[PDB]
RNA sequence: GAAUGCUAUAAUAG
RNA sequence: UAUACCUCUGCUUCUGCUAUU
RNA sequence: AGUAGUAACAAGAG
């Protein structure tokens, strides 16, 4: 026979041109499974074990073991080292501002005057944050409303005010408490008379309980940063561990990331923040310039690198002297405010995730341990991998079941600055007026280094320096990973380079399905997806036309919504037979209702509802465009109209509001657990902002603003509206004066 | 200070760098070649080349799943009514009388005039779906008492040696059929030349893969974990025989309902997404599992009686094996048509950059050539150590079967692999441009793509693939070494 | 009479001590805190969840009301709704079937005013439906990547200013302190409100249909020859990589657009035009043909009165009265008197820094207009003169005297740039320095007052000076007066030059502006050949592909007659890539070395190949009667626009392994036209003129030898030379 | 003959 | 004990940071 | 059993 062999494409079309079929995006990501403990526990003995050689020591604040690798012994070998001179990240950094004049003041003016415009409300756009009040992760949103009631207990009203830095003066204020107060909620059965046998029946109540914790106890709970395990982690054989931070500590890291962020956006070598497009034009830019300035008959070289272990290395307090010296022109308060975040972080406290689960397979019996409990049984339990782990934690480790983490940054907390202390060493460009010149590009870890030199056994001289130069600033190259190769192809952030970035549609495919949002949202995203990648990730409109026709086959099974004349079984299926019947206009259905998929290349970009809406029964478009249908949910007759309807928000799709606009019923898992008294406390804030948004339609729109009460404001507004009802004619004496007395008893 | 520091720190820390030439490059996974360890075993959720699907030619439009399988064994009741056990292969850790008895149920079940395809839950259906099989949750406090009690040591992929069948998979799945299957839906009229343009470009790259092994089985794949999914949120607490069904449309346009055979959906109360519900596979087959029997550990087979494939009595056997899905790969199998895309748009890529070079559209050109141009032809595979080239067609089908190969064994070890590869893939294409490259720790880059090589079939013949490449490669350099030296 | 309701409703939530704290407790700040206050974790995998809860029985939540109480519980069968209220909204929670069940049998609501309130969507629509289609092309297309507006806007507002309109139209009494744009944009508040009147759609959707199309959405895109926005909308259907579409939108195209392109078609014409002998003739060659989008060059110039220099040559060549009007954005301009020679300077500026800037010498009189404000300016070399102005509007007079401050140069103006001026754009690409200290300088003005200087007034007839409030002031600007008091027949030569009826030149050719840029509108040429205005890397590909087809040919009329077959229009376009001071020396270079090739036996077809575009050019050989000696020959655009002589290059590189030329990306096989000697016959013959191999690298010999030293040997010298790294090579002359 | 800077519930990247 | 062949649940059994915005 | 793979599910709860 002939046997077939995939890589013989490789022969005639090179890797970089047909890099999309190295890439296996329509298989299955990987998910964990069970207790982070074991990925979190790595990191933790991981961090310490490139640390060890350091000034280790007792924190007399939390009572944790801490320590210090920073101006440390210089690395005997190329094992991770976080060993870090500060002597020689000062002398980049000054490089930096020689090479960039004013640019550090320039970025602290705006850092600043940015901290003094934002509002507290600033903090509620971050995911699932750690709450310190029930040490669980929580809504952003939320996590903070716990905080700032806790505050007002402790007599901190800084929140109130309502700009960032009076509510930042409360947490670093909240540390020198004695104890801390909190509100935390219990049941309580309460009679209540019924159309009953018995004549009641009892409920349980939410009652709000203030818990007190110690000094300590809330320090250690500030500076901890909950673990996980990374789910849907591509390209990887084994899992990893990320972490979520505190609501106390969230604030501070903003602002030095934001300082970071400035300080970036105008570096010539920074692949942070620009993405994209932008991106791709700043490298091919770049590229472009640091070949042809290469001296002619000498070598170019491009080292595609990446640095091995980059937050488990670097060091806070070399974040808190990058903050120090970038600030150096910057007010007192400003400089101490930065100061703060990396503060925090070189005493930060690292949880352990759920525990360890043992089990006898006799018996049929599993038990999960609290990470509390991990000693509480003998070692010789645990497997040989986890006895080890513990063993090495031991010292690390905390009686609450957390563990001391002094060095480290953890995932992704600072890229920003991570991204200008990288910037910082290719900025050195030469060591000891050798014949070579190094200049490259660098986003967070990732980074490709262009060297041009007299000859290549030159260029590794220069490799090499650059290599001994990261070393001290706590930057360890993956000698493993990185590779180099004479300039014309590279590989930086998956975008792989070859005399100009190639075109690799695989990464983004996944985003070609139904998206999950619902039928009007997950049609207009669908085309918008296939529009987008025909423009940026080189698709044709052969594969774009297909792409259109296999989206639609996933929607119509989906949303079970296929073709009104199709025979295809099912229960909506029959009543859409019926509208298909019913309908004389069947070209004006959308494909929700069982109509025709008319959207072609051209017409990608035009909303379904918008394109059909001429060729549309009046009945049928009267029916799916009703201004008060019951699944959107619009505006009121006031009968006691309040749902716990969330913030209306502006997504890039373009979608009309119509039936297919509908929302899914709420995951109802915490009707059984205890956490239903959160239903109550949720359909409380409801009740209040719905009817504040009767008083004030602009607050629906644009953010309110005021550090008055809301009942305040809604009083007035109402009165005014009243007297002038009242004054206009739209009210009558009888309605007045029981609205000027209902007022009167606020 | 940075000068002060580089002068006094160890000469011992250095990148150590080497110009990497073509005999550093050693194959990858050695282990694959060692006899010694285990073939790796057939380990997909539904069968692909060995598939076999019952012809029950529709009216054209549909009817209920459990009604195009009774009539489509109604047709083939030689097969429906064979009540007598032939067992060939059994499963190490599995039980013939259940797994028949188990069968026959499902037969019988979808067979009889009632609407329901639930399963009465028997001791046998009880043992195939692995009933009150989870370990009970008890207290820490009476956890730590017991010492009996201990943190399990983890389960790890054992190691596999190539195996024949895998490059068989590709090679039969790539091939022409005379079925078309997709079910591609209908489109808006074109008016842009792009689009006129588009249509009869996808004329030749749909209809190339619709028309060949690959499409069908995706096709199966999918409309499957469509159905497995629809069942496993709406009937929770049930048994059900879900029927493996698949629309087929022959040359002369005919639409053929393809039983493949039966399957049974254990209790899915499915909270997480990674948690699991029991399938069990039955499932019609030409293939004799004594041919191949390395391939087949995991399967209990049962000859069946015969069928005529066209001169030939082919014998009919079935495979049963109880087989595991969660929610994420049923969703993401219903996600799986995606894998057109990917193979089309990399072909269609050549299209239209062959399209800038000739100045027209290349579509019709590269697929079968036309006054101007001769066929687009690409080196496809091997035949007796010696290199064969194959049509555009072929080439793009080779992909769209990798792409589908992709998904059917995707996992954690081919993520890396995958990744890990393209790292020495590219390396490889600098020493092919002759942009002389250098490598730091060759060995540790190694060890990260040989750690991956478990018992992924597709793992383990990509490896080999890529050895196989790597040397024809490998060889081709030799015509640049001497060239420009006099 | 809804005021009530509410009032009544308040006592009632008041009535709940707990809602009571909150309402009490709880800014109006911290509204949007509690508002998002949520137990719903963020569902991560929603594209899974959805496909898993469309399964379920009831997926859908109704919101509590009359109308989902039209719903029936069950419909011939099928569950539509259930009695168990959703968490959330309150309400009974439904099937999917519900929806299906509501669009077939439900109420028909009133869909008044709809169109109006989607507008912005219908005439995205109307554009599609009221276009025209012209021809695909299949060939290189060099897409830039450039920010670009991704939807057509009724009026473009800052965010702020927008969102401050928005405010007005719809939630007229929470608008807060009334702004100046309240004013500004008056009528299109009225228009609005007007239209949005009778609506029974919910305001915070016309909040956001209005914020569509007042806000502007501007991102980066790969673009080419299309910037306009109703070009932008449609980009995935206007080019590919390797193809093209011609596609005409509908509605509207402004004069502004339809001018700024207009310019770059002159420019890209005459930048071609140059190089051929007689550029007249081609120069009208193709603009007769040259389209801007459906309307021919010569109809447009004719109809726009303004543009530049290329525009102006053009109307000449063309035959229409050349405009010597002239822009700077805001302010409009028209020569009187004067000849302007641009200088490329590195100029510091206030902030303490050296940006480059094409100054202008001699002294010239230009009639400036800005608004209803009119005035003759008079400036030199980095110096304003005199202004003379009107006095118009307060702030049309504030403004004409900031852009003439500005369009002077003056050294004064560039001392008043105090803060942050950003030249390069977040990507590193250039933008305009004297368009962003026009632009820098209309919002702070005070500083450039200030960093000018005053003196005393004029003491004339009808002339008194203005201060900085811009009021008749006795202390006024250095060289600022306001006063009460507010062609010729041109031939063009074959060298497109613009010489006056006695003889003295007002332009040439010479004078147009070097910066190609994107042109807004869709640039066609109707003439066969339009690739020749092509960029620098369609250029070089459309020129090594037409050597490529007809190599069997060109390659034997080498071998027959010498220079018979460098003269080819191909390599005309081809040259005008070419930096023009470095052209001949090129050709020089490339005749040389395939004269080489053919006479001493030793040929090499991907050099020939290579070089052949390079000789058209006259030849420019040194004054020793050599040719010049080179590596690498640098093209017009970015650093990577070169031809290596020795190795490859971004645009250029043959691998003999496959015996496959690579042209900018762009894979081409060279088998069956390859002769059997070249395999085994080295490069280093066909790397320099005059210098051919003898041997192998020879120790002796020493180090090798640059251009600079190859150059500088008397004939019959041995030197070293690498072609690419690990080829050392033992070459002779 | 230039600009206009942003800030999703998706996906990708690190 | 019991109601319980009953009842409730199917991301909430800890899903982070920074870009593309 | 099986899925699966460095740890889980093979229903959980009143
Ligand atoms: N999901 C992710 C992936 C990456 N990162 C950030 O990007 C860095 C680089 O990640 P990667 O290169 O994948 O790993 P390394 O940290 O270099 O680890 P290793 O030593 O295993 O290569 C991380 O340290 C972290 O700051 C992140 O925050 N979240
Ligand atoms: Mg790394």
């Amino acid at each position: 026979g002939m046997n077939i062999n995939p890589y013989f494409l490789f022969i005639d079309v090179p890797i970089q041109a047909a890099i999309s079929t190295t890439f296996p995006y329509t298989g299955v990501p990987p998910y964990s499974h069970g207790t982070g403990t074991g990925y979190t526990i790595d990191t933790v003995i991981r961090t310490h074990e490139y640390s060890n050689k350091g000034k280790q020591y007792i924190s007399d604040v939390t009572g944790c073991t801490m320590v210090d690798p920073t101006n440390g012994p210089l690395p005997e070998d190329n094992e991770p080292s976080a060993y870090a001179q500060l002597d020689c990240v000062l002398e980049a950094l000054d490089r930096m501002d020689e090479e960039h004049p004013g640019l550090f003041q320039a970025a602290s003016q705006n850092a600043m005057e940015t901290l003094m415009v934002t509002t507290v409300d600033k903090l509620t756009q971050g995911r699932q944050t750690f709450d310190w009040t029930v040490c669980r992760n929580q809504p952003a949103a939320t996590a903070l409303n716990t905080t700032i009631t806790s505050f007002r207990l402790n007599d901190l009203n800084g929140a109130d005010k309502g700009g960032l830095i009076p509510f930042c003066q409360d947490i670093i204020d909240s540390l020198d408490r004695p104890e801390m107060t909190f509100f935390s909620v219990k049941n309580i059965k309460k009679k209540l008379p019924a159309k009953n046998r018995k004549g009641f029946l009892i409920k349980r109540i939410p009652m709000k309980v203030k818990d007190k914790i110690t000094k300590v106890e809330y320090i250690k709970r500030a500076l901890s940063l909950n673990t996980m395990t990374k789910d849907a982690e591509r390209g990887k054989l084994k899992r990893r561990a990320i972490a979520t931070a505190g609501i106390q500590i969230r604030g501070f890291v903003l602002v030095v990331e934001n300082l970071a962020k400035n300080i970036c956006e105008n570096l010539e070598q920074s692949g942070l923040p620009v993405g994209g497009n932008e991106k791709k034009a700043k490298l091919s830019n770049a590229v472009a310039k640091m070949l042809s300035n290469c001296p002619p008959g000498g070598i170019s070289m491009t080292v595609t690198g990446d640095n091995t272990k980059w937050n488990e290395c670097l060091n806070p307090r070399i974040f808190l002297a990058m903050t120090e010296r970038i600030t150096r022109d910057s007010p007192i308060w400003f400089r101490d405010f930065c100061s703060i975040a990396p503060v925090l972080f070189s005493n930060k406290i690292a949880r352990l995730g759920k525990g360890f689960m043992i089990t006898s397979k006799t018996k049929r019996l599993k038990a999960q341990i609290p990470c509390p409990d991990l000693f509480s049984i003998p070692l010789e339990r645990y497997n040989e991998e986890t006895r080890a782990k513990l063993k090495k934690l031991k010292p690390f480790f905390n009686e609450e079941g957390t563990a001391s983490l002094s060095p480290g940054m953890m995932m992704g907390m600072f890229n920003m600055l991570s991204t200008v202390l990288g910037v910082a060493a290719l900025g050195i460009k030469n060591i000891g007026n050798k014949e070579y010149l190094w200049d490259g590009l660098q986003s967070s870890d990732d980074f490709a280094l262009f060297v041009n030199a007299k000859d290549e056994e030159t260029c590794m001289e220069g490799i090499n320096d650059f290599y001994r130069t990261c070393k001290l600033l706590g930057i360890n190259m993956s000698k493993k990973k990185s590779y180099c190769n004479e300039t014309g192809m590279f590989e930086f952030t998956s975008m792989f380079y070859r005399d100009g970035f190639v075109s690799n549609f695989a990464m983004e495919l996944p985003s070609f399905g139904v998206a999950g949002v619902n039928e009007s949202a997950d049609m207009a995203i669908g085309m918008t997806i296939i529009k987008n990648n025909m423009i940026n990730n080189g698709m044709g409109p052969a594969t774009a036309q297909t792409a259109i026709q296999l989206f639609i086959a996933d929607y119509r099974y989906t949303y079970k919504c296929h073709r009104g004349d199709s025979k295809v079984e099912g229960k909506r299926m029959k009543i859409i037979k019926e509208l298909w019947e019913n309908t004389k206009g069947r070209d004006g259905l959308l494909v929700a209702d069982g109509g025709p998929n008319i959207y072609n290349l051209r017409n990608l970009h035009i909303p379904e509802i918008v394109l059909k809406y001429n060729l549309m029964d009046p009945e049928y478009k009267g029916r799916l465009l009703h201004p008060q249908n019951p699944f959107v949910g619009h505006l009121s007759k006031e009968a006691d109209i309040t749902p716990a309807h969330g913030p209306v928000k502006k997504m890039d799709y373009d979608a009309v509001s119509g039936t297919h606009s509908w929302r899914t019923k709420r995951n109802r898992s915490i009707l059984n657990t205890d956490q239903r008294n959160m239903i109550l406390e949720e359909q409380c804030y409801a009740k209040c902002c719905n009817l504040f948004e009767a008083c004030f339609n602009s607050a629906s729109y644009r953010k309110p603003v005021g550090q008055h009460s809301m009942l305040e404001a809604m009083a007035h507004r109402l009165r005014m509206d009243a007297r002038l009802d009242y004054e206009s004619g739209r009210m009558s004496k009888d309605d007045f004066e029981k609205a000027m007395a209902h007022l009167g008893e606020i | 200070a940075i000068e002060r520091n580089l002068a006094r720190m160890s000469p011992l820390v250095s990148v150590t760098p080497k110009k990497l030439t073509w005999e550093d490059l050693r194959p990858i996974g050695p282990h694959i070649y060692n006899h010694e360890l285990p073939e790796v075993p057939y380990n997909a959720f539904l069968l692909m080349s060995d598939e076999l699907g019952l012809a029950n030619m529709t009216e054209g439009k549909s009817k209920k799943p459990k009604t195009l399988a009774k009539e489509c064994l109604e047709k083939y009741s030689t097969l429906r009514d064979q009540t007598d056990p032939i067992l060939i292969m059994k499963s190490e850790k599995a039980n013939e009388n259940f797994l028949w008895k188990l069968w026959r149920d499902c037969v019988n079940t979808i067979s009889n005039e009632e609407m329901s395809n639930e399963l009465q839950k028997t001791n046998y259906a009880k043992w195939a779906t692995g009933d009150g099989l989870t370990y009970q949750k008890i207290m820490k406090e009476v956890a730590i008492d017991d010492e009996t009690m201990c943190q399990e040591e983890p389960k790890i992929p054992n190691k596999c040696r190539v195996a024949a069948w895998v490059q068989t998979e590709m090679n039969l799945l790539s091939t022409l059929t005379s079925k078309r299957a997709l079910d591609l839906p209908e489109i808006g009229p074109d008016v842009a030349p792009v689009e006129h343009v588009g249509s009869e470009r996808r004329k030749y790259f749909v209809n190339e893969i619709n028309y060949c092994k690959a499409s069908t089985v995706m096709m199966k794949y999918v409309l499957f974990h469509t159905s497995l999914l629809n069942e496993s949120n709406a009937s929770m607490g049930k048994y059900k025989v879900i029927p493996i069904t698949n629309r087929v449309v022959n040359e002369k346009g005919e639409s053929f309902d393809m039983l493949y055979g039966l399957a049974v959906k254990g209790q899915s109360h499915l909270r997480g997404d990674t948690d699991v519900v029991t399938v069990v596979t039955f499932e019609f087959s030409s293939t004799d599992p004594r041919v191949d029997s390395g391939k087949w550990p995991k399967y209990t087979v049962f000859r069946i009686g015969s069928l005529f494939v066209s001169g030939r009595e082919k014998s009919v056997y079935l495979y049963c094996r109880v087989n595991g899905t969660n929610k994420i790969q049923m969703k993401w199998g219903m996600e799986a048509r995606r894998c057109l895309l990917q193979s089309m748009q990399q072909m269609e890529a050549i299209v239209e950059q062959e399209s800038s070079i000739q100045g027209y559209d290349m579509t019709k050109a590269c697929f079968k050539g036309d006054r101007v141009n001769s066929p687009k032809t690409f080196s496809i595979g091997t035949q007796e150590g010696k290199l064969v080239k194959g049509s555009f067609g072929k080439a793009l089908r080779v992909i769209f079967t990798k792409c589908l190969m992709h998904y059917v064994f995707g996992n954690a070890q081919l993520e890396g692999f995958s990744a890990e590869s393209r790292r020495l893939l590219l390396l490889i294409q600098a020493l092919k441009d002759r942009k002389g490259p250098w490598v730091f720790d060759l060995e540790g880059m190694y060890s990260g793509i040989e750690e991956c090589i478990s018992n992924n079939p597709w793992v383990i013949q990509s490896a080999y693939w890529f050895n196989e490449w790597l040397g024809f490669e490998k060889e081709g350099s030799k015509v640049l070494e001497s060239v420009d030296e006099i | 009479g809804m005021t009530l309701a509410k009032i009544e409703l308040l006592k009632q939530l008041l009535r709940d001590n707990e809602a009571k704290t909150v309402l009490k407790q709880t800014t109006v700040d911290q509204y949007n805190i509690i508002r998002k206050f949520n137990t719903s974790r963020i569902e991560k995998n929603p594209s899974l969840r959805m496909k898993w809860a469309m399964c379920s029985n009831f997926p859908l939540a109704l919101t509590k009301g009359d109308m989902a109480n039209r719903i029936p519980l069950e419909y011939k069968g099928i569950q539509l709704k259930t009695n168990a209220e959703d968490i959330g909204t309150k309400g009974q929670m439904c099937s999917i079937a519900a929806v299906t069940w509501w669009n077939t049998y439900g109420p028909i609501g009133d869909t008044e005013g709809f169109e109006r309130v989607y507008e912005s969507f219908f005439l995205r629509k109307m554009r599609l439906d009221n276009a025209t289609w012209g021809r695909i092309t299949f060939g290189p297309v060099e897409r830039v990547r450039k920010r670009v507006l991704l939807n057509p806007l009724t009026k473009e507002m800052p965010p702020d200013e927008a969102s401050n309109v928005i405010m007005e139209i719809l939630f007229p009494k929470e608008a807060g302190i009334p702004r100046e744009s309240t004013w500004i944009h008056r009528e299109l508040i009225k228009e609005k409100r007007e239209k949005l009147k009778g609506t029974m759609i919910t305001p915070i959707v016309l909040a956001y249909m209005l914020e569509r199309e007042l806000v502007a959405r501007r991102r980066f895109l790969p673009v080419a020859g299309a910037t306009s926005a109703e070009f932008i909308e449609m980009l995935h259907c206007l080019q590919g990589e390797n193809w093209r579409q011609i596609y005409h939108p509908g509605g509207n195209k402004l004069t502004e657009s339809r001018s700024q392109s207009m310019i770059v078609a002159c420019r890209k014409i005459i930048r071609r035009s140059i190089v051929a002998s007689n550029p007249l003739e081609l120069a009208v060659e193709i603009a007769n043909k040259t389209v801007i989008d459906t309307e021919p060059l010569k109809s447009c110039l004719a109809a726009i009165d303004g543009g530049d220099v290329a525009c102006d040559i053009i109307r000449a060549a063309l035959g229409l009265k050349i405009r010597q009007r002239q822009r700077f954005g805001r302010l409009e301009l028209k020569r009187i008197s004067g000849r302007g020679f641009k200088n490329d300077e590195e100029i510091l500026i206030g902030n303490g820094t050296i940006q480059k800037i094409g100054i202008w010498d001699g002294e010239e009189e230009f009639h400036v207009r800005c608004g209803e404000c009119r005035g003759i300016l008079k400036k030199s070399k980095m110096k304003l003169e005199k202004l003379l102005i009107n006095s118009a509007k307060k702030e049309d007079m504030r403004d004409l005297i900031i852009l003439c401050m500005v369009f002077s140069q003056d050294t004064r103006m560039f001392q008043g740039v105090r803060g942050e001026i950003n030249f390069l754009n977040r990507a590193g690409q250039l933008l305009s320095p004297m368009y962003q200290l026009q632009r820098y300088f209309l919002n702070r003005s005070n500083d450039l007052f200030d960093q000018w200087g005053y003196e005393e007034s004029p003491k004339a007839s009808e002339l008194h000076g203005i201060n900085e409030s811009m009021n008749a002031s006795d202390y006024t600007l250095k060289g600022v007066v306001v006063t009460r008091n507010v062609t010729e027949k041109v031939s063009i030569t074959k060298n497109l030059s613009l010489i006056k009826r006695t003889g003295e030149v007002i332009m040439g050719a010479n004078d147009v502006s070097e910066l190609e840029s994107q042109a807004q509108l869709m640039i066609t040429y109707d003439t066969p050949k339009m690739w020749e205005m092509g960029t620098t890397k369609e250029l070089v590909q459309n020129t090594y592909q037409w050597v490529l087809k007809n190599l069997v040919t060109l390659k034997a009329q080498f071998l027959l007659g010498k220079e018979d077959m460098f003269q080819w229009d191909a390599f005309e376009a081809f040259e005008s890539i070419i930096p023009q001071k470095m052209a001949g020396q090129y050709s020089g270079f490339a005749r040389a070395v395939l004269k080489q090739m053919r006479d001493q036996e030793v040929m090499k077809t991907d050099q020939f190949i290579k070089l052949l575009p390079f000789c058209f050019s006259p030849p420019k050989l040194r004054s020793n009667g050599e040719p010049y000696q080179f590596l690498k020959l640098v093209l017009k655009g970015g650093g990577e626009n070169f031809i290596e002589v020795r190795k490859g290059s971004p645009l250029f590189s043959y691998n003999p392994q496959t015996e496959v030329l690579t042209i900018c990306g762009r894979m081409m096989s060279l088998k069956g036209k390859i002769e059997d000697e070249e395999r085994n016959r080295s490069m280093g013959n066909a790397v320099l003129a005059g210098f051919l191999v003898s041997g192998k690298y020879d120790p002796d010999l020493g180090d090798f030898k640059t251009i600079e030293e190859l150059e500088k040997l008397k004939p019959g010298e041995k030197a070293n030379i690498l072609l690419y790294q690990g080829k050392p090579v033992k070459v002779v002359k």
